[PDB]
């Protein structure tokens, strides 16, 4: 039961943050203030975990340093940390077999893809996982699934479609649609191979993407024998259910509680407002994980963070976090965002449902609205943002701009319009 | 009883027919002849819906 | 202070700090137990030398663990009362070391004017001492706790999470010629469960039980005779925190309708430090147990908290395994288990 | 004939003077009934949803509907028997659930008019106008009211607000959505739930229907709520001769923390809903139901799960009792909002010697 | 013909001209000239001229209070179903007349309603009205042993003017800061109050300092008591404990200045709860507990 090793897929999802992901690393990139790794790492330590593998391609050496500076590299840590170094630019399978090559691979070991935070405990899981697997010789690797906000609608670009069984929790068809956001295909398929096998099926949609998977010892060496699967999702389990190799056992966990993996912008940002609510259970900022944090808990679900200055006469809404050094001018609406480290805010700025990220300068008599401001890039006098606009890396927008609803700017000093150097495209300056 | 919508009945009391003030009495009614009060009302109403429609169709008036 | 000194030395306090943060510790003696644990491990293995030194070192590794819990206030008290029990035998000491007037225990204008050893095994006496005590609470409050309640009264249970409250309550229970009514006040976000095995365990000891909802407080208080608190952490100047949910508002009930409000708890519990805002000690719940879905849920802005915060004014009586004390009063115990100076880290 | 004795659970020690019992599922009754009836109180039994103003309105309505129906019998008179079936319907209606005062007050009403017409006139002539007359007097004395109290409240309400409100009262609801709507303030809304109705659950459902800015809380999260919010609403159900608020669960204790946390609550009440009937507890004359309401642990109300709990014959000596309707103090209401615009609480029957 | 210069014509005689009688015998004036027969002509006018009086108002409540009772009067006059010049005679003769009444109600407030000081009973007065001044003058005529506590006023310094006003009668007096009021409560007996305005829901509406007067009164359950002249019930609802429709400024936080400026904006009329009164002296019968509010129903039958 005990004695576990884990291995992180990162630096796999970059290109799929459009504007981001250049210069810089995609995990290193603060989820709230605060690094998105750390709080996977946390996940894992909860787990159980006893040795750390990182897959590290894109900026590599960033994330050495970070790692190296980070709490986990000194002595005390149960579980050390050993970057694995591959070629640029590869698939799941690639790496895979990359790993299965070198051969750390021993029991029941863990694979995530992506970085995941979620409250649900771990140790039911793991001992459920054993129980199934002293069943029957033959099984797998373990799926974790959740239920939905009832009705699925703003899931566009992962709406799967699990046929599941009550009896054994297993998996009968995988796919996926592009329903909502485009009229073509409003579309359901299943397959004839577990019909007379199942019997109890039950169809349903509203499940959303964990993609946290207990493997047995099974799974490197079936990756290594059939070379045709890249992903994992897509092809794999599709492939495990038409009986590849015969006679085989998938999981798939179900849990009322809440857990989802980060994906795009919009699915990042509701993933942060929950985080700002009370909706994982014991992860809150003000308990202090990296040892240089200092949050403080607030009234009506308001983050203050030690060194925290803030002018009087300020009306606030709802759900507020604010970074540590921060200096706060007179006269603001804030309301559903939350404003970064070191952050020097002016004077009469209305804010709604918006996000600014670490050392952000934001000018006199502006307006921001639902969109994102990255690490040091910096708004002017009178800048009127919509809806999803998404602001790149050191970007400097300087006097009077007005940007219309989800538009793009580039995070890398090419394609996208709006560019690094000053001024925002609304006359013609960049490189 | 009155409020709002509900038909109720007038009688003129007191004109000043010179800048526009006119005086209206309910109790004034002569007995039953407040049915009759309201009736003329009623005609004086399906006379106006006559003259609205032909109003907007031929565009005059 | 950094824990680069204490990495091969003593390893527990991570343990002890990832117990605490994702709350695989629960109960506050079992918190107690364990920093008792800790400053056992810590005073068999570490080297000192000095003694002023070691004093700051343990008032540094005690500041280091308030940072990484606010809420475990026991494992807080524990530690000043151990450094208290430190402090006399090191002033005992430098008397022989050198070689005084006081009219009472404690002076006020000594502070003004200018003032090898087998201390260890004195320490480590402390700390067996402080697990005794620890040990039995209920034994010290039961000579007095049976004298207050009377035939034909009615009692009001806010708070039924403690689990010295229910053995008081039992230890009543006991007598064949007392006989009473109990009302028990569920609390729904945080308590009900809790609530509900308690009313089961009442049951079981064929007593007269009442489940009343949160709502019904108002009609029955007509007839109520007794308040008495699950309470979870006792402060300087009487102010306490409660153990989860459905207090405050059953309190102030009792404060209009001047009905008699009690508080069981211990001296472990007692803290030297103020509570001067509610926000920074009071700890809040979890959104998701209240209500389904989480799309039209964004809207939906739900607001619950665990620990609930009660004014002194309307807590008269605090009976301990010594005897019944007031809140005007409680100041002084505490300063006779902690030092002045072991009130600030 | 119907049905009697066998009741579900212990009967407790005290609060033992009202009906808490009955039929739940129908075996063997009298071949005579009018079905509607019947399902109006099936409805009023398994019922999360109404609360004092919409109940008497449906109970007019099934009146009215009755009425339509109703024959004359070609041997006896209009009224030989006719009051033998509203003493039944009566009869029915308190073995499902309880009468109230508007229903009392309905009841009388009904009385009244079959007094004043006496068996001489034909049918279809009689009934036309008894419907219209009855339909005008609907208009009169409840929509009417209701719009008139809508408006006093649209000019009482200043600028910035927050608000903190509880029940399923419907008047509440329409006045909230006004404000949401048509008066374009700064409203904040603030719910309470309680645990025998999910009313305030409700409450926030219809405003999520409006698009409103809404915070949502119970009887025990109180003390961090406050810590900027002024005004408290409570919905009422009927004003004693005393001038005590009789009103239902969750209410007073709310009342109660306004009157220590400075800011006082203003109460709603309609222009027909006082009584003569003279009580100051409640435990004289209270809404009791039966222990199945308190079974659920928690989330919703279908779930069903095995739990801790789940018996009340089978233990020895337990006691699980609930209360739906309360008496509040007198002197912790200040403003009542009635037919007469605006008035304190005190005057108690100065509308019931008006009539 | 106007109203607002009428009302300005009174300045420094006061004094017994009930104020609000002094507006009603105005508004009959300007009323008995454009012919009052018509009811279109001049009902809509006087109102008018009414809402104009209202927006003219620097700090003045009871005018209105005034206008509408005159308003209720004549809507009571045309019930009869006479005739229109005598009953139009009738209102016209009813304005000077109601000026008369005015004095006859006075006599009969300080004949009859003066009893509750008799035995030597310190009283505790605050909110200057006429009625009550009357009543202790009259109280001084009938001799009675009697003592005067006051609270010092700050309005314009209203206080010094009403101890003045005592001085030129003969009796001992002695002057209380509102701040130590909290301190002497035990020697002084009972509490009375002059009002501004009596409130639909029962409360008062006074000046610069009585709600916490009544709250130390209740404290202390030493009696309080409102004397006014039957005619302040205003069609109007306080229904929080810091909301009146008020002409200055609500507690406002001035901004940060430096020579000493903006500073003296501290609220110079304050509301008490319908629980506190004890009696209310009015002319029409001794009446307290909820009679206004009866009043006020007969008013507006609703």
């Amino acid at each position: 039961e005990d004695r576990l090793q884990a291995v992180v897929l990162t630096d796999s999802y970059e290109t799929r943050f459009m504007p981001l992901t250049a210069v810089k690393p995609r995990c290193l990139l603060p989820l709230a203030n605060v690094p998105l790794i750390e709080y996977t790492l946390e996940f894992l330590a909860k787990a159980g975990v006893h040795e750390v593998f990182l897959i590290c391609s894109s900026h590599a050496n960033q994330i050495n340093d970070y790692i190296e500076n980070s709490k986990w590299n000194l002595p005390w840590s149960p579980f050390k940390i050993t970057t694995i170094m591959s070629p640029e630019a590869r698939c799941t399978g690639d790496v895979m077999r990359d790993l299965d090559n070198r051969g750390i691979i021993t029991g029941d070991f863990i694979l995530v893809s992506g970085d995941v935070l979620t409250n649900i405990d771990f140790s039911k899981m793991l001992e459920f996982h054993k129980k199934m697997h002293l069943q029957d010789k033959d099984h797998i690797s373990t799926m974790c699934l959740s239920k939905a906000s009832t009705y699925p609608k703003t899931r566009t670009i992962e709406p799967a479609a699990f046929v599941l069984d009550k009896s054994t929790s297993r998996c009968i068809y995988y796919q996926d649609l592009p329903l909502p956001s485009s009229r073509e295909k409003t579309s359901i398929q299943i397959d004839p191979e577990l019909l007379d096998n199942v019997d109890e099926f039950v169809i349903r949609n509203d499940l959303i993407d964990c993609r946290i998977d207990i493997c047995t010892s099974h799974v490197p060496l079936i990756f290594q024998e059939n070379f045709d699967y890249q992903s994992l999702r897509t092809d794999f389990v599709k492939g495990v259910i038409s009986s590849d190799i015969l006679g085989k056992h998938i999981y798939a966990y179900l849990t009322d509680e809440y857990a989802v993996r980060v994906e795009s912008w919009q699915t990042y940002d509701t993933i942060s407002q929950d985080f700002l609510g009370r909706w994982c259970y014991p992860l809150v900022l003000d308990s202090n994980i990296q040892d240089d944090q200092t949050y403080s808990y607030e009234s009506r679900h308001i983050y203050k963070e030690k060194d925290v200055v803030l002018a009087q006469s300020c009306k606030i809404g709802k759900c507020t976090a604010i970074g540590s050094g921060t200096k706060i001018g007179e006269g603001t609406k804030i309301e559903n965002s939350v404003i970064g480290r070191n952050c020097q805010i002016g004077e009469n700025i209305r804010i709604k449902n918006s996000f600014i990220w670490d050392d952000c300068i934001i000018g006199n008599n502006s307006i921001i609205d639902h969109s994102l401001i990255a690490s040091n890039a910096t708004l002017g006098s009178n800048v009127r943002l919509n809806d999803g606009c998404i602001i790149g890396f050191n970007v400097k927008i300087d006097d009077n701009m007005d940007l219309d609803r989800n538009t793009k700017i580039s995070a890398s000093p090419q394609d996208l319009d709006d560019q690094t150097l000053a001024v925002s495209i609304v006359g013609d300056k960049g490189v | 009883l009155i409020r709002v919508g509900k038909n109720d009945v007038a009688v003129v009391l007191r004109v000043d027919k010179e800048k526009g003030y006119i005086d209206l009495s309910k109790r004034r009614v002569s007995s039953e002849d407040i049915i009759k009060c309201e009736e003329k009302y009623q005609k004086s109403k399906t006379v106006h819906s006559i003259l609205r429609y032909c109003a907007e169709k031929f565009q005059i008036p | 202070h950094p824990n680069a000194a204490t990495s091969d030395v003593n390893v527990t306090i991570d343990t002890f700090v990832a117990k605490l943060k994702r709350r695989q510790v629960q109960g506050s003696y079992a918190i107690a137990l364990e920093t008792l644990q800790l400053l056992m491990r810590f005073i068999s293995a570490a080297r000192w030398n000095h003694v002023n030194d070691l004093i700051e070192q343990i008032r540094d590794l005690g500041n280091s663990l308030e940072k990484a819990h606010p809420t475990a206030f026991s494992c807080g008290n524990v530690i000043r009362r151990i450094l208290a029990v430190l402090r006399d035998e090191v002033e005992e000491d430098t008397m022989s070391t050198t070689v005084v007037a006081e009219p009472l225990i404690s002076s006020m204008f000594n502070l003004l004017q200018k003032p090898k050893t087998d201390y260890r095994q004195v320490a480590i006496q402390g700390i067996k001492d402080l697990i005794d005590e620890i040990k039995n609470i209920d034994e010290g409050i039961q000579q007095i706790a049976i004298d207050l309640i009377h035939d034909h009264e009615i009692l009001l249970t806010p708070t039924p999470d403690s689990k010295t409250v229910l053995k008081f309550l039992i230890t009543a229970r006991e007598r064949s010629n007392r006989t009473f009514t109990v009302l028990v006040t569920e609390g729904f976000p945080n308590n009900t469960k809790n609530a509900h095995e308690f009313a089961k365990k009442l049951a079981q000891h064929n007593i007269e039980t009442l489940v009343v909802p949160d709502s019904a407080v108002f009609a029955l208080m007509s007839r109520v005779g007794k308040v008495i608190i699950g309470t979870k952490a006792v402060f300087v100047n009487g102010g306490t925190i409660s153990s989860n949910s459905g207090v405050s508002s059953v309190c102030e009930c009792a404060r209009e309708f001047r009905t008699p409000v009690f508080a069981v708890a211990g001296l472990y519990k007692l803290s030297p430090l103020y509570p001067f805002d509610v926000e920074k000690f009071v700890e809040f719940g979890g959104s998701q147990r209240i209500l389904p879905r989480m799309d039209p849920r964004k809207r939906l802005d739900t607001v619950n908290q665990i620990t609930d915060y009660v004014p002194p004014e309307n807590i008269d009586i605090y009976i301990t395994n010594v005897g019944g004390f007031n809140p005007s009063f409680i100041y002084r115990i505490a300063w006779d288990n902690y030092k002045q100076i072991d009130v600030h880290l | 004939p119907g049905i009697s004795s066998v009741i579900p659970t212990v009967l407790e020690q005290s609060f033992d003077n009202s009906s808490l019992i009955s039929v739940k599922e129908l075996l063997l009754n009298k071949d005579l009934i009018h079905p509607s009836i019947l399902l109006l109180t099936s409805h009023l039994a398994h019922y999360k949803i109404v609360g004092s103003i919409p109940r008497c309105i449906a109970m007019l309505e099934v009146f009215q509907i009755v009425i339509k129906d109703y024959q004359t019998p070609k041997g006896t008179t209009l009224s030989r028997n006719l009051t033998s079936y509203l003493s039944h319907q009566i009869d029915l209606l308190k073995k499902a659930r309880p009468l109230s005062v508007t229903m009392g007050n309905a009841i009388r009403w009904l009385k009244q008019e079959i007094s004043l017409i006496d068996p001489s006139t034909p049918d279809k002539a009689a009934k036309k106008d008894l419907c219209e007359k009855i339909g005008q007097f609907a208009k009169e004395k409840i929509e009417l009211a209701d719009q008139l109290i809508i408006d006093n409240a649209s000019t009482q309400i200043e600028e910035s607000t927050t608000i903190v409100t509880y029940g399923s009262s419907k008047v509440l609801t329409e006045l909230l959505l006004h404000n949401a709507i048509s008066l374009k303030k700064n409203i904040k809304v603030i719910v309470v739930d309680s645990r025998p109705l999910f009313e305030g659950r409700k409450m926030a459902e219809t405003l999520r229907n409006a698009g409103v800015n809404v915070m949502y809380a119970l009887i025990t999260s109180l003390d961090t709520i406050f810590n900027d919010v002024d005004y408290v609403f409570l919905g009422a159900h009927s004003i004693l001769s005393n001038g005590f608020l009789y009103s239902r669960a969750g209410t007073a204790m709310l009342a109660m923390s306004a009157k220590r946390r400075n800011i006082p609550v203003l109460v709603c009440c309609e222009s027909l809903k006082f009584s003569q009937r003279v009580q100051l507890d409640s435990v004289t004359f209270n809404e009791l139901a039966d222990p199945n309401d308190l079974v659920n642990i928690d989330y919703e109300n279908p779930v069903e799960r095995r739990g801790n709990k789940g018996a009340l014959l089978n233990q020895f000596i337990k006691e699980r009792k609930f209360e739906k309707k309360k008496l509040a103090m007198e002197n912790k209401p200040k403003g009542n909002k009635i037919g007469g615009k605006k008035g304190s609480e005190g005057e108690s029957k100065d509308a019931s010697n008006e009539e | 013909f106007n109203i607002t210069e009428t009302y300005l014509r009174f300045l420094e005689e006061d004094t017994e001209m009930t104020m609000p009688i002094a507006a009603i015998e105005a508004l009959v004036t300007l009323l008995r000239i454009k012919t009052p027969e018509t009811a279109a002509e001049m009902i809509n006018t006087i109102k008018s001229s009414t809402e104009e009086l209202i927006k003219s108002i620097p700090n003045s409540v009871s005018l209105r209070a005034g206008c509408d009772i005159f308003m209720r009067f004549v809507l009571r006059n045309l019930h009869l179903y006479g005739d229109w010049e005598n009953c139009k005679q009738h209102l016209i003769e009813n304005g000077q007349l109601f000026v008369s009444r005015a004095k006859k109600s006075r006599n009969k407030i300080a004949e009859i309603g003066v009893d509750f000081i008799a035995d030597d009973d310190i009283i505790l007065v605050h909110g200057y009205s006429r009625a009550v001044f009357s009543l202790l003058n009259h109280a001084a005529n009938k001799f009675i042993r009697f003592r005067c506590v006051v609270t010092e006023s700050r309005p314009s310094k209203q206080g010094n003017q009403l101890y003045t006003l005592l001085e030129q009668k003969g009796i001992p007096v002695t002057l209380i800061v509102d701040s130590a009021v909290g301190a002497v409560i035990d020697k002084v007996d009972k509490v009375f109050v002059g009002a501004e305005g009596v409130a639909e829901s029962g409360g008062i509406i006074n000046l610069v300092g009585t709600y916490s007067v009544g709250v130390l009164a209740h404290n202390a359950r030493k009696p309080f008591y409102v004397v006014t002249e039957s005619h302040k019930f205003v069609r109007m609802f306080p229904l929080s404990s810091d909301d009146l429709p008020m002409a200055g400024p609500p507690l406002d936080f001035t901004r940060r200045t430096d020579d000493l400026e903006d500073a003296l904006r501290g609220p110079t009329i304050d509301y008490t709860a319908q629980e506190y009164i004890t009696a209310l002296i009015t002319d029409l019968g001794v009446l307290t507990p909820s009679a206004v509010s009866e009043e006020l129903i007969k008013m507006w039958y609703d």
